[PDB]
């Protein structure tokens, strides 16, 4: 059966994550202005709204039950190798087939291939990253598993640097109990065949596509003028 | 070494 306990973390993570997403999108008008022509154009709205998406994801962690037992240096490798991943994981919320684009609410702040493109990013990414939001689209997993799954993906063992990985495990294992035992009770068949492997899956996707961001955000910061565009907590977080 | 992410842990 699906315990009290676990009943209680699910609610945790659907008002945490109610709390850090607006489906509205009404603070994107804070940001830095798009701009579709103009190389890296799009590079100061990106930057900015990526910014803002690791504050957002770093918020949702804080309320991730027993992430707080951590220490503080545990708490900022987890979110430091994550962030990008949870990242692309709730981009999934505002990514639509329709088109393949991110669809935040307006044109101006719907995105694309070619604006992704003028971000300085190359196809070596946007092609497996939108790859990645089709595969995770048509799993059409219920809220609930959602927001387990980025809880899951935050509170990783093996994440380099890591100090107290027997208690991350301890962590990481209560969330994935909750979500296979979740899945069973109340994800009705077919959706529910291999569910939970296919979701792990995506967990695996991830890291692949995390390394490929790395190694073109190490490229284009070789160069300062690109760093110059960037924010300061974006500089922190991806080095 | 990372002073803003500390600050927004906190
Ligand atoms: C609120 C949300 C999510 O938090 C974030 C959303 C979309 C995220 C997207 C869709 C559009 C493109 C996004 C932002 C990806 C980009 C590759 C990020 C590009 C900007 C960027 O991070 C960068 C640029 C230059 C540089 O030297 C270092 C970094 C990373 C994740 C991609 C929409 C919306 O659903």
């Amino acid at each position: 059966k699906l315990s009290e306990e676990q009943q209680h973390i699910i609610a945790i993570l659907l008002d945490a994550h109610h709390k850090t997403y607006d489906p509205t999108y009404a603070d994107f008008r804070d940001f830095r202005p798009p701009v579709r022509m103009s190389p890296l154009s799009m590079l100061p709205h990106l930057a900015d709204l990526v910014s803002y998406s690791i504050q957002k994801v770093i918020g949702f962690a804080k309320m991730i039950p027993g992430f707080r037992d951590l220490t503080s240096d545990d708490q900022i490798v987890l979110l430091k190798s994550s962030a990008i991943e949870v990242i692309m994981l709730r981009s999934n919320q505002s990514f639509t087939m329709d088109d393949m684009s991110w669809d935040c609410g307006s044109q101006d702040y719907k995105y694309d291939v070619t604006d992704v493109s003028k971000a300085g990013h190359t196809l070596e990414l946007i092609e497996p990253l939108i790859k990645f939001q089709v595969g995770l689209k048509k799993l059409n997993l219920h809220e609930e598993e959602h927001v387990l799954l980025m809880a899951i993906c935050i509170v990783s063992p093996d994440r380099p640097g890591v100090q107290d990985a027997k208690l991350v495990e301890a962590i990481q294992d209560r969330l994935s109990n909750t979500l296979q035992t979740y899945i069973r009770c109340r994800h009705p068949p077919p959706g529910s065949h291999q569910l939970y492997a296919k979701m792990i899956q995506k967990l695996a996707d991830l890291r692949s596509l995390n390394e490929e961001h790395s190694k073109q955000y190490r490229s284009l910061s070789f160069q300062p003028e690109n760093s110059m565009k960037l924010t300061p907590l974006v500089l922190e977080v991806f080095g | 070494n990372h002073p803003m992410l500390m600050n927004l842990l906190k």
